């Protein structure tokens, strides 16, 4: 089946620049136009560039057009995006599209990939601290208990946030993250379950930030 | 002079005309077309006149006749692939070829000429391009048509070309003589070769890149190696072509 | 470039009634007219394009309607699983536009939120900073109000609030509202509480640990 995947993305400095990857496959990635899309934090989307099947013919939007080049290697079925001269309005995620259409045009897209969060700031990066937030021994409504963790003084996002490598999705609640007025983010993740567990089943939370290669298993007892 | 080649259509005059109303008639049309001053410029163009002197100022009043406001990004040009590159046109509805404008339908597959001295129509024969002379009537119209319909293009252009052909790109045909050198690239961004059954890498392709760059147009290349699964998702893009666009 | 226009910018529906999207371009489009739907966090998913042309696996209550200028979009029988933003997107010229988006969120019955606290771990005291949690899950609607008091005095501007999205099968939300001490000054109290109040409760319910 259709898969694009997006790589690379993170922290960059004003004026920096950083070039994008979408790896492409199930599908025949020489004959189709592809696009980037990009959506600033709670904004629309946005397009930026298109680029032909062969690579030949480029389309660009009047913000970016002096400092992305986009680009594609259709030997390794990858898609590029070179940005130079990035500017703090240019903080988005970035997505790679697919043309639905059969020829170079204006653009439908049929296929996304995931999306990869560029961060243009002057800050640095920083690795999150993660604390238990411990079931209670004195409320946990009836027989429903709340325990999660915090994960603390980040930059930049995101966090990736699971819970017994993955086993535990269901009651699970990972908040949007939030700047303190230190500048750095900050979220916890929650999960509910049954109180009388709490002796035989074991919770950790597994929390991935990429940026800064922080990997952190906290097991969160009573 | 005018001898060597097929002479005008029979009921070559009715035939323009009818196929002028019946144009008309099927497409309420950017300004109102009185067919008759159509067919009075159509005649004014080489009646009278020596076939082997025509020239393309004899053909502009009914080139501003016959002026058509055409969505420039939807122009699909084409070279000696005829058949393809129409019924293309007749599922893609919202993209043009030549001959789907007034005056491509117009002259489509006829043949016309007169005398130096006299009002007729010549019936007998008219000039061939390559034994007589170039400056013919037909030769000249279709030289002239095609040059403005490149003028008019924008944005991204399609060309459809015969990769069965050993010369996928010929540069003296009209499409390369003509209109690959008369599309305006303030208005042109990207011309994107179809090439009907890897043959972006044949010579004459490369050599229609190099061409087309030099006018600071980009160049733009796919292979289609199913035409008939091509045409079928065209049709209906809604069964099994995301994966089956490959090298049959 | 073209402008397209969605209204209304949010649009909140119980499940089984009928959705309709608006999106009006700035100039004729006339059938280049795709749309979009972006659940949270998500890619967007095309349910129609050419303005009415559904995609490959989108169901049968997904219909897009209009030419020119004025288009629309209409969901007929709504889901929870529908919460999202939905975009259109012209193809007509360059370059392609979105419109700003329409959310649409589904009606509920009103249900009060289970609060939990969660007092600071010994593992962040060591960093000189304490910070506490106060747990608000499963509550429609999203108006909610969480007071902090130590000692039974009304804290200020040390707490920052989140909420999620509302959940896509009982659409829910949920809140955490985190407040954030000195660890010289967490030690000079003992009582720490958060005060509820939701639509859903008959009197503000107030969860509260002692430190120690």
């Amino acid at each position: 089946e259709v898969q694009l995947l997006e790589s690379g993305g993170g922290l960059v400095q004003p004026g920096g620049s950083l070039r994008l990857s979408c790896a492409v496959s199930g599908f025949t990635f020489n004959s189709f136009a592809m696009s980037w899309v990009r959506q600033a934090p709670g904004k629309g989307l946005e397009w930026v560039s298109a680029i032909s099947g062969s690579g030949g013919g480029t389309y660009y939007a009047d913000s970016v057009k002096g400092r992305f080049t986009i680009s594609r290697d259709n030997s390794k079925n990858t898609l590029y995006l070179q940005m130079n001269s990035l500017r703090a309005e240019d903080t988005a995620v970035y997505f790679c599209a697919k043309d639905k259409i059969l020829w170079f045009g204006e653009p439908v897209f049929d296929y996304w990939g995931q999306g990869t969060l560029v961060t243009v700031s002057s800050a640095s990066t920083k690795g999150p601290s993660v604390f238990p937030l411990a079931p209670s021994s004195k409320s946990t409504s009836g027989g429903t208990a709340a325990l999660g963790c915090l994960v603390k003084d980040y930059f930049p996002e995101p966090v990736t946030v699971s819970w017994n490598s993955g086993a535990l999705t269901s009651g699970v609640h990972t908040f949007p993250a939030v700047l303190q007025s230190s500048g750095l983010y900050s979220l916890s993740s929650v999960v509910t379950v049954p109180s009388s567990s709490l002796g035989t089943q074991t919770y950790i939370c597994n929390v991935n930030h990429k940026p800064s290669n922080t990997k952190v298993d906290k097991k969160v007892e009573p | 002079q005018q001898w060597s080649g097929p002479g005008t259509t029979k009921r070559f005059p009715e035939t323009v005309l009818a196929r002028c109303v019946k144009y008309t008639e099927i497409h309420p049309e950017m300004r109102h077309v009185d067919c008759q001053s159509v067919w009075d410029a159509f005649k004014g163009a080489f009646i009278s006149k020596h076939p082997c002197d025509i020239t393309e100022e004899d053909y502009q009043p009914l080139m501003k006749l016959g002026t058509q406001t055409v969505p420039c990004n939807k122009i699909l040009l084409w070279s000696r692939i005829k058949d393809l590159a129409h019924q293309f046109t007749q599922v893609q509805r919202d993209m043009f070829t030549l001959e789907d404008t007034l005056l491509g339908y117009l002259a489509d597959d006829l043949t016309w000429c007169g005398e130096f001295a006299t009002s007729k129509i010549n019936y007998q024969s008219c000039p061939d391009w390559r034994k007589d002379c170039s400056n013919n009537p037909v030769s000249v119209f279709w030289k002239t048509v095609s040059r403005r319909f490149a003028e008019a293009a924008c944005d991204v252009v399609h060309v459809m070309l015969d990769g069965s052909r050993s010369k996928i790109f010929d540069k003296d045909s009209t499409f390369g003589s003509v209109e690959v050198h008369n599309l305006q690239p303030e208005k042109v961004q990207t011309l994107e070769a179809w090439v009907i059954h890897d043959l972006c890498q044949d010579p004459t392709i490369k050599e229609l890149e190099s061409i087309i760059s030099k006018r600071n147009i980009q160049f733009s290349c796919k292979n289609i190696y199913r035409p008939d699964k091509f045409l079928q998702c065209v049709k209906n893009p809604e069964d099994s072509s995301c994966t089956s666009e490959i090298g049959t | 470039e073209i402008v397209l226009t969605q209204s209304p910018a949010t649009l909140s529906l119980s499940p089984g009634e009928r959705a309709t999207l608006s999106c009006r371009a700035s100039q004729s489009v006339s059938s280049y007219l795709a749309w979009y739907q972006q659940k949270p966090g998500q890619a967007p998913r095309l349910l129609i394009y050419d303005a009415s042309n559904r995609a490959t696996g989108i169901p049968a209550r997904f219909s897009g309607s209009g030419s020119g200028t004025d288009f629309t979009l209409t969901i007929s029988s709504l889901e929870p699983e529908d919460f999202a933003v939905y975009y259109c997107q012209q193809r007509s010229n360059w370059p392609p536009t979105f419109g700003q988006g329409t959310k649409v969120e589904i009606k509920r019955t009103v249900a009060a939120p289970s609060v939990f606290i969660f007092p600071p771990s010994d593992e962040q005291l060591k960093s000189g900073t304490a910070s506490v949690v106060c747990l608000l899950n499963n509550f429609y609607p999203r108006e909610a109000k969480v007071q902090w008091k130590v000692d039974n005095a009304l804290q200020s501007g040390n707490s920052q609030e989140s909420v999620t999205e509302q959940d896509s099968k009982d659409s829910t939300y949920s809140l955490s509202s985190t407040l954030t001490l000195s660890k010289a000054d967490y030690e000079k109290h003992k009582v720490y509480a958060c005060e509820v109040t939701h639509q859903g409760l008959s009197s503000p319910v107030t969860k509260s640990f002692n430190r120690g």
